[PDB]
């Protein structure tokens, strides 16, 4: 259970939009487009297949 | 990949306004009732009355 830790970044969505592998999307609570206008706390990465 | 394949999109930008319309799906026209209570259907805009 790999829990990346993710602050103090800018995080820009438009890299992860257009990367290659990857292509859906799915959100709850907020909206993508929304996505590079908002400032969170921590963000939590849990990449499992 | 499916989501980076390239998609032919058809975008359709329909006119719903209160203008004569030029455009309509497929339906007859019946024969014009008067003076009595009728429901009627002018090109969608539906109805019943006098």
């Amino acid at each position: 259970w790999n829990r990346k830790r993710i602050s103090n970044c800018v995080a820009d969505y438009s890299v992860l939009y257009n990367l290659a592998p990857f292509f859906t999307f799915k959100c709850y609570g907020v909206s993508p487009t929304k996505l590079n206008d908002l400032c969170f706390t921590n963000v939590y990465a849990d990449s499992f297949v | 990949g499916v989501g980076h394949q390239p998609y032919r999109v058809v975008v359709l930008s329909f006119e719903l306004l209160h203008a004569p319309a030029t455009v309509c799906g497929p339906k007859k026209s019946t024969n014009l009732v008067k003076n009595k209570c009728v429901n009627f259907n002018f090109n969608g805009l539906k109805g019943t009355g006098v």
